[PDB]
């Protein structure tokens, strides 16, 4: 997905 | 005038987010220290640019209220401003105190690391007008976090909601101007006035890395997210 990194950065911890 | 209670405690908190980066000078005695090859500094900058964002990520998920975001303005927000807080901080950088002769052997070093000429120009002319503003750690900081919540960026579903949170960094940032420079009274209106400048960088940013003096432009899956690369 788009941007699949980013929003797995934003969303952990 | 001052800053109140809350103010104070904002911008000490932003501070300690901020102070996360990697150190000005660690990134200087590299480039200082020997030459390095166009396919070399190529690779010195992907690794310090995913650096970059993954502190970027971290410091932006601490800014009051940005993890109340709708999720697709978050990932809005980090990706519209990634490449100018990567040119803020290069800037920030550039402009540190250093001994007699070494910010001139930096900006040589920089000028003929692989980056093209028509580069260079814009890219030096945007860190001498940022110099000129004699910028405190705590106005990099606070610009920074006003840069990462801009309310006019492309694909914002809630402009309202980024700008509320946007504008108490904006006043707390006024008050520091003020404060630091009161025989200056344009120097609010500079500082924001060079976020303009900041925002060009993003035009041309995926040329300026293909336009390297390099055979290969090898990037990070992160990278590739941020930049349009790849
Ligand atoms: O590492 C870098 N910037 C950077 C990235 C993330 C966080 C902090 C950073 F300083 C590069 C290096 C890379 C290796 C060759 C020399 C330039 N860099 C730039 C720069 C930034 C982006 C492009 Cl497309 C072209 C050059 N401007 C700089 C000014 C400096 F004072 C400085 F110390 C390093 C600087």
């Amino acid at each position: 997905k788009d941007h699949q990194l980013l929003r797995y950065l934003l969303d952990k911890d | 005038m001052e800053l109140t209670p809350d103010q104070q405690t904002l911008l000490h908190f932003i501070m300690d987010s901020y102070n996360k980066q990697r150190m000005p000078q660690e990134i200087t005695n590299k480039i200082l220290k020997e030459a390095f090859s166009a396919e070399e500094n190529f690779l010195i900058l992907t690794e310090m640019a995913t650096n970059h964002v993954q502190v970027l990520v971290e410091f932006t998920k601490k800014l009051p209220g940005f993890q109340t975001l709708d999720h697709e303005d978050q990932i809005a927000l980090l990706k519209g401003s990634a490449v100018e807080a990567m040119f803020l901080r290069s800037a920030e950088i550039f402009n540190k105190k250093l001994p007699s002769g070494h910010s001139d052997l930096l900006e040589a070093r920089i000028r003929n690391s692989g980056i093209s000429d028509e580069y260079i120009t814009p890219m030096f002319s945007f860190y001498k007008s940022i110099g000129e503003l004699k910028m405190t750690q705590e106005e990099y900081a606070l610009l920074t976090a006003i840069v990462i919540l801009s309310p006019d960026r492309q694909y914002i579903k809630d402009r309202e909601a980024v700008e509320k949170l946007q504008e108490p960094l904006l006043d707390v940032l006024q008050k520091l101007c003020k404060i630091h420079q009161p025989e200056n009274p344009q120097h609010f209106a500079c500082l924001l006035g060079r976020l303009t400048e900041l925002r060009t960088f993003n035009h041309h940013h995926a040329e300026m890395l293909m336009s390297w003096r390099v055979n290969d432009h090898k990037f990070t899956p992160l990278l590739c997210e941020i930049w349009d690369v790849q």
